[PDB]
């Protein structure tokens, strides 16, 4: 604020702290500790000269030292900070964009009683967990379905069209006849009978003369809508119809959850008090449409293979256009390996974690001829089903969805050559100004087929079925835990509640397609290579996609 | 459909038993055999019977054309063409072996005469004798077109102190052991009916798969074989979770 004076000369801060406390202490704010004031001494002796018979300047600069403790939250005491907030206001006379993974997501609970979500506080912050701080607790694993069917049947309740209602299942052990709307998980009982069950209890179902309504998946461990009779002679609930929950659009999800950064750009919420704000979010609409259309961030083809020859030549090539004009992101996406690597008791031939790394040297020379693209591009690793740790236990199979990111051992020196790489999970969400965007990497085409209800009784329509159901059931793991065990505390990751405004869904089984919803935008990338041909897709934040490919 | 020109046939081959899959329903298990060049065109369009509806697995889609010459043909491989005498005619094209095939005895595989060499890394039938096999066949284009024996001894270490003796005594045994290496893979390979070039020294498992697949053969059983990949090839569903399994 100011300089050219004579010189700074030294004063005692004994002749200094009056006229901050009048100006702090008695009018707005306080505590103004003994080493904050020795602080706040330097800059105001910087231009000391001719000063304190002076007019405005002192009693400016206390000003403009309040005016950051009411922008900020601060606090109350004044510490050798105070320089600090001071470099902040001479800092006044893209950026607020980030990636964040399945671990550092922010957890919330929800209270069916109080319809409201409350906070979690993570157990890294506070918790030592030097030894074991990541495993759950056994009360995780008895409420993981209960806050999805909470989650689901808050919607179901608050929609239109309902208002028959939706009855709880043991409501109906004394009668003999009528209609009843049920709502639960549909399954399969130890007996090997097909079942619906609710929090109060658990059905029998019959299917023998059901028709269900086309147009979406019909898969075990799911919410379903049912009607039918329910009879007493035995227990049974012979179905009529079927159907599966109503979806429901972001805006008007919002407004029900308030304004809560659950993907908290604009702050953190704590213990305390939650964080919630609108009138930037009109403005930052604004910054995205503002003639930002340069921006460009470009999604892979999912499953590149390091080790083949010919998937690196490609990817060259493909990089020799890209560093025409550098993407905003370039998200690497799919298995780095054409083969599980584990414990490999073979010691003959050079060990597969080496192979590993080895494969993860290449890129390195791959990558450091394109100095541009190093300069001014981000770098998204997705991981895939054949990394490191997973296929130690899995030899390739699919199994817990939070996937933790590749090992920072076996890749260190592509820190080096690429200027910004982020390793980042399985599910990740990257939050672009006022955008949210999801990344998720698996087959779920062949997992749905394979795998129906097949009642008694143009391929493009299976990715709208696909789409809708993945939508409308709000989670991304429509599947019990037989078929796809998950971490118990980190199941909020894979529950969209909020539907996600851009959505990355890649699936080597299901063709690439393009669809709306409500409120959303669907992506299909995958099969980096098909038919001697290498693909890979541009979006923009805009609303608007391309297809490039390169032989 | 009779859209391919393939031959189908209903079967009864004796499937594998996964944890998973137990219920009987019915048998339609189907043997349909196809040349790999209309696979490969038939994979381009949609509508076709091995992507269809109702498809429960394929099972034996892992083993390469290498495979079943060297399982079904083996080392010693004869010509029982007769009919019109087109040995030039299948000399000049590339001659098809389903139709005309017979595997006469290997008792005596080769009286051995012929010239060896050497090549070796330390980061014509010659042999091959590097760390990295594929990194040197690629660098090096014209290596491919030749016969190699490869048999590979890796991880040379060194104690960074006057390692001019320990290179020389690495480099001797391998110099003198040429005598050994031969004989002994000449005798693995006499009883072993696989052609000395593919077969390795070290590689013993080897020998137990081919010997255990062709035996197989021989009955009706399903191969389950699965190439370069740690789990079995059981027609997809070993790509999901199972308790029973972990």
């Amino acid at each position: 604020f100011g300089s050219g004076n004579v010189l700074p000369v030294k004063i005692q801060p004994p002749l200094l702290r009056p006229l901050a406390y009048r100006v702090l202490s008695r009018k707005y704010g306080l505590s103004i500790k003994s080493d904050g004031l020795s602080a706040l001494a330097e800059f105001v002796g910087t231009n000391i000269g001719a000063n304190w018979r002076q007019g405005p300047a002192t009693i400016k600069f206390l000003e403009q030292f309040a005016a950051v403790w009411k922008q900020q939250e601060r606090g109350l005491f004044i510490d050798q900070s105070g320089v600090k907030e001071v470099i902040q206001e001479m800092k006044e006379r893209r950026d607020y964009f980030k990636v964040i993974n399945a671990s550092q997501q922010q957890r919330f609970s929800y209270n069916p009683h109080k319809m409201q979500f409350i906070f979690v506080p993570n157990k890294k912050q506070n918790g030592l967990g030097g030894i074991a701080g990541f495993l759950p607790d056994i009360e995780d694993k008895v409420q993981m379905f209960l806050t999805r069917y909470y989650l689901t049947n808050d919607r179901v309740m608050r929609n239109e069209n309902f208002q028959m209602s939706i009855t709880p299942i043991k409501n109906l052990l004394g009668r003999d006849a009528q209609n009843f709307l049920l709502l639960g998980l549909l399954n399969k009982n130890f007996k090997g009978n097909w079942s619906l069950e609710d929090p109060s209890g658990s059905v029998e179902i019959d299917i023998s003369q059901t028709i269900p309504t086309q147009g979406h998946y019909y898969v075990p461990g799911c919410m379903v809508l049912v009607e039918g009779i329910y009879y007493s002679v035995g227990n049974k609930f012979h179905v009529t119809s079927m159907t599966l929950p109503p979806g429901e659009r972001r805006e008007i999800t919002l407004e029900t959850i308030g304004n809560l950064d659950l993907l908290g750009i604009h702050g953190i919420s704590n213990n305390n008090f939650i964080a919630r704000l609108d009138k930037d979010l009109k403005i930052r609409l604004h910054l995205l449409e503002k003639e930002l259309t340069d921006h460009k961030f470009v999604i892979l083809g999912a499953n590149l293979f390091l080790d083949d020859l010919k998937i690196m030549t490609a990817l060259s090539k493909i990089l020799q256009k890209l560093n025409d004009d550098p993407p905003t992101l370039l998200i690497w996406q799919g298995s780095f390996t054409s083969v599980p690597v584990f414990a490999s008791m073979s010691s003959r031939n050079i060990s597969s974690s080496t192979q590993f790394k080895n494969n993860f040297d290449a890129l390195a020379t791959l990558l450091s001829r394109f100095d541009n693209l190093t300069e001014n591009t981000t770098m998204i690793f997705i991981p895939g089903p054949n990394d490191l740790w997973g296929s130690m236990v899995s030899l390739g199979a699919s199994g817990t969805l939070p996937q933790d990111p590749i090992p920072s051992a076996f890749t260190k020196k592509i820190n080096k050559v690429c200027k910004n790489v982020v390793w980042s999970s399985n599910p990740t969400r990257i939050a672009y100004l006022s955008q949210e965007i999801v990344i998720f990497r698996d087959d779920l085409s062949g997992r749905f087929k394979r795998h129906r209800l097949e009642f008694p009784f143009q391929k493009v329509q299976e990715t709208r079925k696909l789409v809708k159901t993945i939508l409308d059931q709000g989670h991304l793991s429509p599947f019990l835990d037989s078929l796809r065990p998950i971490s118990w505390d980190l199941d909020h990751t894979l529950t969209l509640c909020p539907i996600p405004s851009t959505m990355v869904l890649c699936d080597t089984t299901s063709a690439q397609f393009d669809l709306t919803y409500n409120g959303c935008k669907v992506i299909n990338p995958g099969s980096f290579i098909h038919n001697r041909r290498a693909r890979y897709m541009e979006y923009v934040p805009s609303s608007k996609k391309t297809i490039q490919e390169e032989i | 459909q009779k859209i391919k020109n393939c031959l189908i046939e209903k079967s009864s081959a004796s499937l594998p038993n996964n944890p998973k899959t137990s219920n009987p329903a019915g048998g339609q298990l189907f043997k349909i055999t196809l040349p790999e060049s209309v696979f490969l065109e038939e994979k381009e369009n949609c509508t076709s019977i091995f992507n269809d509806e109702n498809v429960l697995g394929v099972f034996e889609g892992t083993i390469t054309p290498h495979q079943r010459a060297i399982m079904d043909l083996g080392a010693s491989v004869t010509f029982r063409s007769k009919a019109m005498g087109a040995l030039g005619k299948g000399i000049q094209q590339g001659f098809e072996m389903k139709d005309l095939s017979m595997a006469e005895n290997e008792r005596y595989l080769s009286g051995f005469s012929m010239d060896i060499g050497y090549l070796l890394h330390f980061p014509f039938l010659l042999l091959l004798q590097s760390p990295f096999i594929t990194k040197l066949l690629g660098t090096i284009r014209l290596l491919n077109q030749m016969p190699i024996v490869k048999l590979s001894l890796n991880e040379v270490l060194l104690p960074q102190l006057n390692w001019q003796p320990t290179l020389l005594k690495k480099l001797v045994n391998h110099v003198l052991s040429s005598g050994s290496w031969i004989s002994h893979l000449i005798k693995l390979s006499q009883y072993s009916n696989i052609p000395i070039c593919n077969l390795r020294l070290d590689s013993m498992d080897y020998i137990i798969d081919v010997l255990y697949a062709r035996k197989l053969k021989k009955e009706n059983i399903v191969l389950w074989w699965n190439e370069k990949a740690p789990l079995p090839d059981h027609g997809g569903i070993q790509n999901d979770f199972d308790l029973n399994t972990s």
